[PDB]
């Protein structure tokens, strides 16, 4: 009976057996990687037939099928939410999930904990899939908690590299300063509408207060790496180049995104945090792209390129359209997946090589590489009926076209357009110029692991954003009439872009050598946020931990008041009690008067 | 001429701009070769114990258990009631206490005078 | 309940008895049968109790902590029989002497159907440890320590003796049934409030409160394996159940005294969490995360609510189990190394893997990762707070933050990284060292499944 | 193997006193210098430079690479919190004022701009979209026994 | 690395260290051959200006003001080799490198196998342990009076014998040792 509950249940479930055979034989073996390979594979083209029957009748389902713990009027149980959201995001995940372990296979040939590598992909990518369908806010608790302890594990992957776990260590804090609002909204959730079960969330709440989304914002913000607690995100390359594509770039980081989108029917209600949801996914746009146009780090450039594209996500959000939100986060998978996988490929080829300063002509040294760099810059720009196009020119049409913050659409724009100007940066500074790697040239792309990897995610760049805008139902109103010059306005702003990064990188050549300005440094730093927000409250924090939390209140002064106040008074007491010469002179003055007081007092 | 790098406590000044070390003199020269002549007994120290064959357990670390003992065992001994010290230990350890009291006590008037008014909307509330 | 009692008196006359080189052996066997045996009480009523006779009944509040009491025995052995290796017959006898006369004190407190004859358990239960701590301790201030951890104790629980008499006096029972059938409110008067405090600091001191919780990281450090073990999983909670046990009668007069405790322990939290920052030893780090955990669970109780209990009871359970393992995994690390410092053996995940996936899981379980039951009980506590007031969420999301940031730099600083190259006498790690490590994590994800059975009585 | 005049004591008054505490912690008279005697316990511990490790010369050959220090070197107090992993003092290409000031311009006029633009909001030269059945009365909230006022949208 | 530390950093040594860090951070500001190759030679020839100055004074007013000039333009983010303390893979293979005394604590079926290993092992310990005594003697015989004045060892004398405190520097794991 209605299969679409048993496929989408099996596919989650057949997700999970190559980590109870962890233990088995196969674990030792050099096959297990194929094992989890062809899984992967297997479970995408099995969760493909749940979105047919979606895009056929718009079916969707609620699984409750174990009851947990009952507390009172509470009730738990593992459910779980089959709507369009879940059955769209699980095959674009595990298509990607499947690229990356493919792609994963030549790039760790010579990793002796390759196996290992591969239980941890998939245990990140079944925690994330818990999150996706959870149904009550205990689940996507848990998927929350998951992918972030994954991330973690991953980024510290050398573990005999300090960086790494500095990084990774990074990455925890700023994830539990999200957790701080996602456990605040789970507390407000149950204590006022007596459940975290979503459909009585969405119920009981007809006009949401503040506090709720305000929670629900900071763990966003938290878990997408919004501006206030960005640098977890840039930081976080310090892991595997798979585990950057994967976890970093196209997957996890767009939980926090998918979170709000999950709780629409509350965000549409309130207007404040609806403002603030905008205005700080503006911000965070505007001041990642102005930090990327200026690095030499390939894969900090993506990184970048990645959290700015978080920015418009929440500006979508913000903006009253999740579903559009929703299909930026099914087109960046795609094509920022296979951008960061040709950048893996790259460095490899040249040895390990992460600058952009060692590296001149591969425009014809690697053609495939160059061909889907291109085809992904293009896409990630917008070019009309690409991938990209029908996600970021509805973006900027739903921006401009509706009742907003002024500011917030003008860093809109300038994002866009340094979003352009970074994809020239790129490309320029990595294939244009002359070659500058060292003369031992070990450029090699003959491989059929790396180019099908790279060509699966090259047709979903190309074709997916096509199809599935034209398959999925009509979720909002379309801004079917527009002024002529905005409705151009994405792509004169990208041109633009593109034309005079274009032209001030071609001043490089020039022999003329010229101090930077302060401009310059301000943004090549990360606007100093790094510096001063990792020495300043770290150091008064800790300093403090030893000097009065530790030192003088916990060793010192707790310590003078009870036990040694005690200690001294005792000694004094037993000291001048026992301190006596024997002379029965003074023992019997003593009694005298004793006696006499006896006599004087108690009568 | 350019502009001044100014050092601060987080940022300190680099090495290669320090006034003192262009100011070499003899006695520098010597206090510099002494401090030399110390670090390099203290390592022919530390190879000669670690290059040992028969040598199969951890070299003791005076150093180390010095900085434990002084960090842990040392503090009160030395410990002399200061006004720095007395002021310090009764604002943190007396101040958040009683910031803390005072909020939530507010809070918590609050809350019970909106239920004695009963205009706190508490419907749905069953779980506390 | 003698079904369980008898068999642990009888263990006594079998260790004496037994072969000079079976001793081990008999008593872990015979304490996993008693910790089977024991498993049986936990099949509980949504009624009032299980009362098995005059003087002993149990409830869904005694059921797990008699079921961890008996269980921590054979794991106590395990873990004490290495560093004994080199003991005579008749001494380590009288270690397991020590250890089998505190689980059956414990065992007896936690039924207690009275009130003095709970008290008297309660203080007995200090004999044995503080000879296993004075007499098998390596340091020389371990006796400092043994002061301390008894003066404390007393200094608190003097006063509670005499309350309970004159409770006994005017109320005329101490049995908890005629308690709470007969309770009545407490008029707000300076003798109602002096009577609060001698009912209520005697189990405060052991928990222990902020304040009061200088004797906890020397009775620690001092102690020996078995003793940090007992201490750190089941007498720390000695003071929560008689709080639990004791807060029925103290209504109405708890709303207005729990003020002061609640402000104490809200921000010791913070301060022992940030003092694990700055640690530069393992089992004094453990000892400041139990009094963070401890004061949590005074908050918890000093809420009152039946989501405040449930949480509190699932912390407790959870907070004994993973102490247990983080100790354990410190004389681990000690009895190869002998320094007990955390910067001076580091990189051991490249020696020891296997003891590194024991120290990631106890990290991650101390960490209040979900579904786990210290998250479970941690979320109620945090819940029923914010019900409480809706301030309090700031400091509890400042205490998960810090304590997540402590646990995995107690990870990072003594697994990852650089092998310490002088260091050469690190050994493969033994079956019985993982075999202890296993025993201690397994429970706490089997339990995980069925959280009703540490939710306690209001579930 | 540690005896007891190789631990830490009080503050040293004399010169003697002090030249026995520098040779204890393998170091010059010169160079030795104690914290400031006050009620805190230092007692007699070198107050070494507050620089990090993480500026200590990386192409030494260290005892601990990865701490970077020497065996029988005295240890900073505050050793735990320059790690490598924590508060580092690494001198910057710019002032830390400079980056200071531009870090606070920078958030300030970002919230000023933002305030500006909600004072001043953006939109279309159009009227409020109109819905059909009493605004969408029945099945936005519902309550059918009220009988809302009917409002009539205007054709143009 | 390898070579002991002196006392103190010479006049020459200093500015050959500057020129050093200027043409490496001026390649980095020069991102292009042509351009870095006329730059440099620019430096070179503005370096090599002040070569032949003799006054002592003057040349430590040299160097300086310079090296004030390179903090002014440092380029806050230079390129740094992916093994260098800096660098993207400075420390990546350091979770790989295992001591050789652990193969002492293997279990007899795992030393069952390369047993050709463990007799070169054997012999290896047999020389280190023959070699200790005599080295401790050189050291011993060899070092001043009133201890090491700077930490370089002496090389051996002998026919027969070794460097004094060779075991650990000739044993060391590898440098990708998997
Ligand atoms: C995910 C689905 C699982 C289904 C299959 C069933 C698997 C059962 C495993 C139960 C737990 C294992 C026992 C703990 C001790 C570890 C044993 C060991 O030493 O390994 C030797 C063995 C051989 O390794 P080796 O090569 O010889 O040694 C090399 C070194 O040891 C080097 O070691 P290493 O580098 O290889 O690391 C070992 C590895 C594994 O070792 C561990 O660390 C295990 C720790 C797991 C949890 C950590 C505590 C947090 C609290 C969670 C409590 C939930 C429990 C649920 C009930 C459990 C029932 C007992 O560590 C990790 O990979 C990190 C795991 C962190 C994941 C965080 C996500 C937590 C929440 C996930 C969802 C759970 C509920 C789902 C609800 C919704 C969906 C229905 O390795 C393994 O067997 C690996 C185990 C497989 C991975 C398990 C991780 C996820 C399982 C979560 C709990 C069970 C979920 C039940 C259904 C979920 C659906
Ligand atoms: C309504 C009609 C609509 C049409 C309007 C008109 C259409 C466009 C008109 C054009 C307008 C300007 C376009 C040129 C952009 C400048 C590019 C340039 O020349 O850079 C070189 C030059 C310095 O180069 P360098 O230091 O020698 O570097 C050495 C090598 O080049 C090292 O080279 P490298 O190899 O390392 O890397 C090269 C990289 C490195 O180059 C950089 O260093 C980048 C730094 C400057 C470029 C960033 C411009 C983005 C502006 C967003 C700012 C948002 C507000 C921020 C508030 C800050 C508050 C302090 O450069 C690039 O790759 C390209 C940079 C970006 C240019 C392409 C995109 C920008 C055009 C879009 C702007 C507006 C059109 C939006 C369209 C939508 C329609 C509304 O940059 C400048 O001189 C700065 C010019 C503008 C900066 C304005 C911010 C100044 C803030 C000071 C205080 C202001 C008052 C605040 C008071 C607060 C008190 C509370
Ligand atoms: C050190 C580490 C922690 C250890 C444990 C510390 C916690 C114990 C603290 C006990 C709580 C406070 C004790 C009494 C609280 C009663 C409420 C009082 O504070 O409020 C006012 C009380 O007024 C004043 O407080 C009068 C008392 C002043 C004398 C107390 C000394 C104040 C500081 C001393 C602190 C030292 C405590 C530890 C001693 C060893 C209200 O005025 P009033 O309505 O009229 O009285 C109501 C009570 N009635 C109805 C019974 C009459
Ligand atoms: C597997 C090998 C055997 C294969 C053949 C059997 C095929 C299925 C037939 C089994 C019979 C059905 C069954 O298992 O019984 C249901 C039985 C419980 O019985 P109930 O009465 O419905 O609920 C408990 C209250 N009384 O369910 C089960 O236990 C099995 C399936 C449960 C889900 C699987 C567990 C996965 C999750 C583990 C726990 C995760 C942490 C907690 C979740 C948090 C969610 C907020
Ligand atoms: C009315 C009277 C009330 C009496 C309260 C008695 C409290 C119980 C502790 C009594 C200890 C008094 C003895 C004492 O301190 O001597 C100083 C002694 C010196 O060491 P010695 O071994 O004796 O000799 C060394 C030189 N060869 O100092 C110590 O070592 C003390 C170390 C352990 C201290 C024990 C902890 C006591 C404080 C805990 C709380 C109890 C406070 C009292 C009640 C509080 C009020 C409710
Ligand atoms: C509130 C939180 C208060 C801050 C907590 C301080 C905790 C101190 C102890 C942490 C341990 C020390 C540590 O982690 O090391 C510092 C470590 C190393 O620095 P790197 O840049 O990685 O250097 C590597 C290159 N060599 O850096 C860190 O990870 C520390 C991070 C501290 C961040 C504190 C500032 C965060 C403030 C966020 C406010 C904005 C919130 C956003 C609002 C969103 C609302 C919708
Ligand atoms: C770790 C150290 C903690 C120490 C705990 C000490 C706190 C407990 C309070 C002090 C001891 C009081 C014991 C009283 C036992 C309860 C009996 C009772 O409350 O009955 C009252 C008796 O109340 C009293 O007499 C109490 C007087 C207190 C005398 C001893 C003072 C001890 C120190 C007090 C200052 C400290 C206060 C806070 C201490 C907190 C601990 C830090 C009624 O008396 P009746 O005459 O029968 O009434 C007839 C008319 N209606």
């Amino acid at each position: 009976m209605n299969p679409f509950a048993s496929l989408t249940l099996t596919t989650l479930t057949i997700l999970t057996i190559p980590i109870m055979m962890s233990n088995s034989n196969i674990y030792k073996t050099n096959l297990y990687p194929n094992y989890v390979k062809t899984t992967v594979s297997y479970a995408f083209t099995l969760s493909l037939v749940p979105l047919l029957m979606f895009m056929h009748t718009g079916q969707e389902m609620i699984i409750s099928n174990w009851h947990w713990m009952t507390l009172q009027t509470v009730e738990l149980s593992l459910s779980f939410k089959m709507d369009y959201f879940s059955v769209m995001f699980i095959p674009v995940a595990l298509f990607v999930t499947w690229s990356i372990m493919e792609f994963s296979m030549w790039y760790m040939h010579s990793d002796p904990f390759i196996n290992r590598f591969f239980k941890y992909l998939l245990l990140f990518l079944i925690t994330m899939m818990i999150l996706v369908t959870a149904n009550n806010l205990f689940q996507l608790f848990i998927g929350w908690e998951g992918v972030g302890i994954m991330s973690f594990l991953l980024i510290g992957w050398w573990h005999g590299r300090t960086d790494a776990n500095t990084a990774a260590l990074q990455a925890i804090l700023y994830n539990r300063i999200g957790d701080i609002g996602f456990v605040l909204s789970m507390a407000w959730f149950l204590t006022h509408s007596n459940a975290w079960d979503l459909q009585q969330i969405f119920m009981l709440n007809n006009e949401c207060p503040n506090m709720p989304l305000i929670g629900l914002l900071l763990a966003a913000a938290g878990k997408s790496a919004q501006f206030g607690l960005h640098p977890w995100l840039p930081s976080a390359m310090e892991g595997p180049t798979p585990v950057s594509a994967l976890l970093h770039s196209s997957t996890m980081v767009v939980a926090g995104v998918f979170l709000l989108i999950r709780f629409y029917p509350l965000m549409e209600t309130n207007k404040l945090v609806q403002t603030m949801t905008l205005c700080l996914g503006a911000i965070t746009t505007l001041f990642t792209a102005l930090c990327a146009i200026t690095q030499n780090d390939i894969k900090k450039i993506v990184a970048f390129s990645t959290s700015s594209q978080l920015g418009l996500m929440m500006v979508t959000i913000g903006i009253n359209q999740p579903h559009l939100a929703f299909l930026h986060i099914c087109m960046h998978a795609f094509f920022k997946a296979m951008l960061f996988m040709c950048s893996g490929s790259i460095i490899h080829s040249l040895n390990d090589e992460q600058d952009i300063r060692k590296m001149g002509g591969l425009y014809k040294a690697m053609p495939f590489t160059t061909t889907a760099l291109i085809i992904g810059s293009l896409a990630l720009t917008g070019m009309p009926y690409l991938t990209g196009f029908y996600s970021k020119d509805l973006i900027i049409e739903a921006v401009n076209m509706s009742y907003t913050n002024a500011w917030a659409l003008l860093m809109t724009l300038i994002a866009t357009s340094l979003t352009a100007a970074y994809s020239t940066r790129i490309i320029f500074f990595a294939f244009l110029g002359k070659p500058r790697f060292p003369p031992l040239v070990l450029i090699n792309e003959n491989n059929p692991l790396l180019i099908n990897s790279i060509k699966r995610l090259l047709i979903g760049s190309i074709f997916a954003g096509f199809i599935i805008s034209n398959n999925i139902p009509p979720m909002t109103v379309p801004n079917t009439t527009m002024p002529l010059y905005m409705k151009m306005t994405a792509l004169i702003v990208t041109i633009m872009g593109f034309m005079l990064a274009l032209e001030l990188n071609n001043t490089t050549y020039y022999l003329k050598f010229k101090y930077p300005s302060q401009t310059y440094k301000f943004s090549n730093m990360l606007g100093y946020y790094p510096s001063i927000m990792h020495r300043l409250p770290t150091y008064h924090n800790l300093s403090m931990s030893q000097k009065s939390a530790s030192s003088l209140l916990d060793l010192i002064w707790l310590e003078t008041i009870l036990p040694k106040t005690t200690s001294f008074i005792q000694m004094k007491m037993s000291i001048m009690v026992s301190n006596q010469k024997g002379l029965i002179k003074l023992y019997f003055l003593s009694f005298l008067i004793t006696i006499m007081i006896s006599m004087t007092l108690f009568n | 001429s350019f502009p001044k790098y100014k050092p601060s406590r987080l940022a300190t000044l680099p090495a290669t701009l320090d006034p003192a070390e262009y100011d070499i003199s003899p006695e520098t020269r010597k206090a510099q070769a002494e401090r030399l002549a110390i670090r390099s007994r203290l390592k022919r120290e530390y190879l000669l114990q670690y290059n040992d064959p028969n040598r199969l357990g951890v070299i003791e670390d005076p150093a180390l258990i010095r900085w434990t003992y002084a960090r842990s065992a040392n503090i009160y001994p030395n410990f002399r009631p200061t006004p720095k010290t007395s002021l310090l230990g009764a604002l943190f350890g007396i101040g958040p206490l009683f910031f803390w009291y005072y909020v939530f006590k507010t809070d918590r008037d609050k809350k019970e005078k909106l239920i004695q008014e009963g205009k706190l909307d508490q419907t749905f509330n069953i779980s506390y | 309940m003698l079904k369980i009692i008898i068999p642990t008196t009888m263990l006594l006359p079998m260790t004496w008895m037994s072969k000079h080189n079976m001793i081990w052996i008999n008593a872990t066997v015979h304490s996993l049968l008693i910790s089977l045996i024991s498993l049986s009480l936990l099949n509980q009523l949504g009624e009032n109790s299980l009362n098995f006779s005059l003087t002993f009944f149990s409830d869904s509040l005694s059921a797990p902590l008699l079921v961890l009491t008996t269980w921590l025995l054979p794991l106590m052995l395990m873990a004490s029989q290495s560093h004994l290796s080199k003991e005579t017959t008749t001494r380590k006898k009288l270690y397991i002497t020590m250890l089998i006369l505190l689980q059956l004190f414990l065992i007896m407190t936690f039924t207690a159907t009275e009130l003095i004859l709970f008290y008297i358990l309660f203080e007995a239960t200090l004999v044995p440890t503080l000879i296993i701590i004075t007499r098998w301790g390596n340091q020389t201030e371990r006796l400092n320590a043994g002061l301390y951890f008894l003066f404390y104790t007393l200094a608190g629980s003097l006063p509670l003796l005499v309350a309970l008499v004159y409770i006994q006096n005017t109320t005329g029972s101490l049995n908890f049934l005629i308690i709470h059938y007969w309770s009545h409110p407490l008029s707000n008067s300076w003798s109602n409030i002096f009577m609060w405090l001698a009912c209520i600091m005697a189990f405060m001191v052991k928990m222990p409160l902020y304040g009061l919780h200088l004797w906890l990281p020397k009775a620690h450090v001092e102690a020996p394996i078995a003793g940090s073990m007992v201490l750190a999983a089941v007498l720390l909670k000695l003071g929560g159940y008689g709080m639990m046990r004791i807060t029925t009668i103290l209504n109405p007069l708890t709303n207005y005294m729990a003020y002061p405790f609640l402000m104490l322990s809200m921000w010791g939290m913070i301060m022992t969490s940030s003092i694990c920052l700055r640690q530069t030893d393992l089992k004094s780090l453990i000892a400041y995360s139990s009094v963070s955990h401890m004061a949590l669970v005074i908050v918890a109780i000093m809420i009152q609510t039946p989501w405040s209990f449930m949480g509190a009871t699932a912390l407790m359970i959870a907070h004994g189990l993973t102490s247990s393992m983080l100790f354990c995994l410190a004389n681990t690390n000690y009895e190869r190394v002998h320094s007990r410092t955390m910067i001076l053996a580091r990189g051991l995940q490249t020696l020891l893997p296997l003891m590194a996936t024991w120290w990631l899981v106890a990290s991650l379980t101390n960490l209040a990762l979900p579904p786990s039951i210290n998250l479970i009980g941690e979320l109620f506590i945090i819940t029923a707070s914010f019900s409480w007031s809706n301030i309090t969420i700031i400091l509890m999301g400042m205490n998960m933050m810090i304590t997540a940031l402590y646990s995995l730099y107690m990870l990072i600083t003594t697994q990852r990284g650089k092998y310490t190259h002088h260091i050469n006498n690190i050994k493969p790690s033994f079956t019985r060292e993982n075999a202890l490590m296993a025993l201690h994590i397994l429970p706490l994800l089997l339990l995980t499944l069925n959280p009703k059975m540490i939710l306690g009585p209001l579930y | 193997h540690v005896t007891k005049d190789m631990f830490p004591g009080p503050y040293p008054k004399t010169p003697e006193e002090r030249a026995a505490a520098a040779k204890k912690y393998n170091m010059r008279v010169e160079d030795y210098e104690p914290y400031p005697d006050d009620g805190m316990g230092y007692g007699d511990y070198p107050k070494l430079p507050d620089r990090s490790q993480q500026e200590r010369d990386p192409w030494y050959d260290w005892d601990h690479p990865d701490l970077r220090l020497n065996w029988g070197e005295p240890i900073h107090w505050d050793l735990d919190m320059y790690i490598r992993n924590r508060v580092d003092t690494s001198p910057t290409p710019v002032s830390w004022n400079t980056m200071c000031k531009h870090l606070f311009g920078f958030v300030a006029f970002m919230l000023f701009m933002f305030w500006v633009g909600e004072i001043y909001p953006s939109y279309q030269p159009v009227g409020p979209k109109q819905y059909p059945y009493n605004d969408l009365y029945l099945e936005r909230g519902g309550d059918p026994t009220k009988e809302p006022e009917p409002v009539v949208h205007y054709e143009i | 690395a390898f070579s002991a530390p002196a006392a103190y950093l010479t006049h020459q040594q200093k500015v050959l260290r500057l020129y050093k860090r200027a043409l490496r951070h001026l390649e980095s500001w020069c991102v292009h051959r042509d351009k870095y190759r006329y730059f440099a030679c620019l430096m070179r020839a503005r370096f090599d200006e002040h070569k032949n100055e003799k006054d002592m004074v003057k040349a430590t007013q040299l160097l300086r003001q310079a090296e004030e000039e390179f903090w002014y333009g440092q380029h806050p983010q230079p390129y740094i080799f992916p093994e260098s303390p800096g660098g993207t893979s400075y420390e990546r293979y350091e979770c790989y490198k295992v001591p050789e005394w652990c193969l002492d604590d293997w279990h007899p079926s795992e030393k069952a196998m390369y047993p050709d290993y463990f007799a070169k092992r054997e012999q290896w310990k047999r020389l280190r342990r023959e070699s200790w005594e005599r080295e401790v003697k050189q050291l011993q015989e060899e070092t001043p009076p009133g201890g090491p004045r700077t930490e370089a060892l002496p090389p051996a004398r002998k026919e027969g014998d070794l460097p004094p405190l060779w075991w650990h520097i000739v044993t060391r794991p590898r440098e990708r040792p998997m």
